[PDB]
């Protein structure tokens, strides 16, 4: 894959969400993603709308995420009191999203859960994100390279044979 | 488009009650007129193909 | 009424602005709950900004269902609903093909 | 199939939900399900969380 920046800009919110799960130099997050939060704790999350166009000549993999917190309190803590909606939209896509906060068995200590979706953005098309919280945002879009073959194994690699 | 014979966009006015033994889809076919898609669309395509109209 | 299954088809209007959804069908949440003896589903509009295809950034998506004989399909809705005026029925046998060449009536 | 209890207990709501469709000793329900109704009519169903481990 070849990654390409999507050109998104945010003001009035945070952009440096992190957790003990994704540990880099201390707490961090997904490299090609950006956790978005209300500017301060329990603050208000503004209604935002961001767009990206596939300017290249092959389809573009667009991956976003929804954060179903463990507690409705954590959801108001991060994104703010009030209902939260995410409407992804392209020419082939037309989907809303809503965080369903609820306890889940502790996986990496966090009972919240992130749902990763994806779509193929046709060349010259645009993907539109409209959101006001609980939205893990894409930073770079992925593009395919060439031909390969996917194998799963459990033995050494050997370049001699 | 084959699915347009059910809903009835303007391109499909001639085929809202069509009857055929051989149905020929073309690339230029459009199932729709106001932006939107069909849900489970190939399943229904495959049905109307052998529907005789 | 007939003795062969019936093709019922409806549609949901996912608008561009939540204001457009209020302008048309009124504010508040909208819900369509198609029901039959075989089919229990439910549909909700998703108003949000989209690239404009043929102009209207709104989107009307279509769903379908096969209603058995003597059976009844029940729609329950309060907006953002594209309604079926006529059902579709199948006539018999045919061959579905996909081509880009002429049609020779003589061969 | 072998059935083993899941150890779920509730309060502040009802657990005796039944209907004329599942007929037994009168109106009943599913033997392995428990229809959770609010404690009384229109009483708020309290938010709950229950867990079972295999
Ligand atoms: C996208 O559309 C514009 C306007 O029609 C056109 O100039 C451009 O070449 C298109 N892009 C591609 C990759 O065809
Ligand atoms: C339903 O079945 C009954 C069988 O007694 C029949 O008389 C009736 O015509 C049927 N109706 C439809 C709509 O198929
Ligand atoms: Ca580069
Ligand atoms: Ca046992």
């Amino acid at each position: 894959i070849d990654k390409e920046a999507m050109g998104f800009t945010y003001s009035g919110i945070r952009t440096n969400g992190a957790t003990s799960a994704c540990r880099r130099s201390g707490s961090s997050f997904y490299a090609e993603m950006k956790w978005l939060l209300s500017n301060t704790d329990n603050a208000a999350f503004p209604q935002m709308t961001k767009s990206y166009k596939n300017t290249r000549k092959s389809p573009a993999l667009i991956v976003w995420g929804i954060h179903h917190s463990v507690s409705t309190a954590e959801q108001t803590k991060l994104y703010g009191s009030g209902n939260k909606l995410v409407t992804v939209g392209s020419s082939n896509y037309q989907q809303s999203f809503v965080p369903s906060p609820g306890a889940r068995p502790q996986v990496n200590g966090l009972s919240g859960r992130i749902d990763f979706h994806w779509l193929m953005l046709n060349p010259n098309d645009t993907v539109t994100f409209s959101f006001n919280g609980a939205f893990i945002a894409p930073d770079r879009a992925s593009f395919l390279r060439g031909k390969s073959m996917g194998i799963q194994s459990g033995v050494q690699v050997d370049a001699n044979c | 488009g084959l699915l347009g014979t059910i809903t009835g966009p303007p391109q499909c006015d001639q085929f809202l009650e069509f009857s055929a033994d051989l149905i020929i889809e073309r690339r230029e076919g459009s199932d729709v007129c106001y932006p939107g898609k069909f849900v489970n669309e190939e399943a229904l395509r495959q049905i109307l193909r052998e529907s005789g109209g």
